[PDB]
């Protein structure tokens, strides 16, 4: 069902099979971590074009012993022979989406499998090969899939069809639809070895090959020492405060947490109760709100290892009264570039601010 | 991407967004061993000199946003969801939907949601009256007239008035939430 109560516990995923995998795990006494990591393979089966071990995510994990709120950080990085100019053609034009979303160049170092061991060393109560057996099961037997993959095989099909996903999503050239059985075999093998051996398979190891090869297959430069070198990071949130509610969210590299919060202190102080869900009023505040926060996102935010990122500034209540001279029901506003949010911190940026077409 | 979240009878709380970028990434399967491979570097600028310019061992800015509100020092509600740039408009719209208009969490979830992050580029999802949207743009915004879906948001709120869990899966996937009672 799309709710549920329960007292002991709780899952809540994009997929049923997950969903029955998590809460098993629940069910036998293991804990949120351990049923966590059974549904992030468990998605990587079921939900294959969403997640798993080919990428990277955040795991946030409030820990009932300790008290204590982090994040096991599995972003995929950069290989080394990555270079600023990438995605451009030799002529300086920005190459399209399409095309260099498909390309080699745009692989990243993938960090979930690391990200699930980091979770099991810290957290984990049950073992590896408990968690990841029931997802070894639905890629070597098959599922039947539903209509969320149906749709996406159907509309990613060109995509596909270029690479050795072909055989499987798009048997006979067509794609598979809901209620066909989709059959894994490749991905249990997978499972298999490192429910054997663990990560040293993928990132030290012969599935790591074939990754580095399939990357230079297509165009990229991600080696093996790139696989090798890949850890993954426990970084602690980012909390503001909300209607007496405190929250914690995702740090840089991620946009996301600093983003959300900005947006609530802007709107905060425009008591937006007081208008109907579905009113002009509600969606236009909110909408003069983002076209604000997008525009410090796409100047100030990156990957804090390598640029400053002014947290403090972009939160300061001064800031945000500043911005909020610019939202408004009396006028559309059309002047959304970025803020100076450096006025509201010690240093200065480490960069330029690059407009980047749309 | 996706979205999922746990909570246990200890008071561990996991919320966890994950993703290999677009649907299957690059669409690249690794031969011979069936994983599809991330595409997460076009989530850099392609124009360097930037805060997120592509370099070396670098991580691509993301917009995922796995959240958990706390009352009191104790954990109340996970959020979070997938869309790319999209998610900082999914999960503050929930976080608006629940605390500010003091929807059930449900309703917080299915509430259509909208999203802009320039003047030129605008998603709202169904339910927004057709009405309103042409007046807004008529105000100088830029809907279209077509809806689409925006997110996914899982979700577990925490009960303790009562000792329970509630979870809630959108509407937008064949998500589901599933309780547990020993
Ligand atoms: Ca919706």
């Amino acid at each position: 069902d799309k709710v549920a109560v329960g007292k002991d516990g709780m899952v809540a995923t994009a997929h049923p099979l997950a969903s029955k995998i998590g809460a098993e795990v629940l069910k036998k006494g293991g804990n949120a971590i351990d049923a966590a990591i059974a549904i992030q393979y468990a998605l990587n089966v079921t939900e294959p074009m969403m997640s798993g071990i080919g990428g990277g995510g955040f795991m946030m994990v409030y820990d009932g012993e300790t008290r204590e709120t982090s994040i096991i950080n599995s972003r995929e990085r950069a290989p080394e022979g990555a270079k600023p100019d990438m995605f451009l053609d030799e002529d300086g034009k920005v190459i399209p989406f399409s095309e260099r979303s498909r390309h080699g160049n745009a692989v990243g170092v993938p960090g979930t499998l690391k990200g699930l061991e980091a979770a099991h060393k810290k957290w984990g109560t049950k073992k590896m090969e408990d968690l990841i057996s029931p997802s070894i099961k639905l890629t070597e037997e098959g599922f039947p899939i539903d209509s969320v993959l149906a749709d996406a095989i159907k509309d990613h099909q060109d995509k596909l069809s270029k690479t050795a996903a072909k055989d499987i999503f798009l048997p006979d050239g067509e794609p598979l639809k809901e209620g066909d059985i989709l059959v894994q075999k490749d991905l249990a093998k997978t499972f298999k070895l490192i429910r054997k051996e663990g990560s040293k398979a993928f990132y030290d190891g012969e599935i790591g090959r074939a990754i580095a090869d399939v990357v230079q297959d297509f165009g990229g430069s991600m080696t093996p020492d790139d696989l090798s070198r890949y850890e993954v990071t426990t970084d602690k949130p980012i909390w503001g405060e909300y209607h007496g509610y405190d929250i914690a969210s995702m740090p840089p590299p991620s946009s996301g947490g600093v983003f959300m919060l900005q947006v609530l202190k802007l709107i905060d102080d425009f008591h937006l109760s007081q208008y109907d869900p579905k009113s002009f009023e509600k969606y236009h505040l909110l909408a003069e709100t983002m076209h604000l926060s997008y525009a410090d996102r796409a100047a100030y935010a990156g990957d804090p290892e390598f640029v400053d990122v002014p947290l403090r500034g972009l939160l300061d209540p001064d800031y945000i009264k500043e911005r909020q001279k610019l939202i408004s029901l009396d006028s559309m506003n059309r002047d959304v570039k970025e803020g100076d949010p450096w006025k509201y911190e010690e240093g200065e940026p480490n960069y330029e601010i690059v407009p980047q077409p749309e | 991407t996706t979205h999922f979240t746990v909570t246990d009878q200890w008071g561990n709380v996991v919320s966890y967004t994950t993703t290999i970028e677009q649907l299957f990434g690059t669409g690249i399967l690794v031969p011979g061993y069936g994983l599809f491979l991330n595409n997460e570097l076009t989530d850099f600028d392609a124009i360097p000199g930037g805060a997120n310019e592509v370099q070396p061992n670098k991580r691509p800015l993301s917009s995922m946003t796995p959240t958990i509100v706390f009352k009191d020092e104790k954990p109340v509600l996970t959020v979070g969801s997938p869309g790319g740039t999209t998610i900082i408009a999914s999960v503050f719209q929930t976080i608006l939907n629940y605390f500010e208009y003091g929807m059930s969490l449900q309703d917080a979830i299915e509430e259509p949601r909208i999203y802009t992050n320039s003047l030129t580029s605008y998603r709202y999802e169904s339910g927004m009256p057709e009405d309103v949207r042409r007046k807004l743009n008529d105000f100088g915004h830029k809907f279209g007239s077509n809806p689409v879906d925006i997110g996914n948001v899982q979700s577990i709120f925490i009960d303790r008035e009562n000792k329970t869990f509630m979870g809630v899966a959108d509407s937008s996937r064949n998500g589901t939430a599933v309780g547990v009672n020993n």
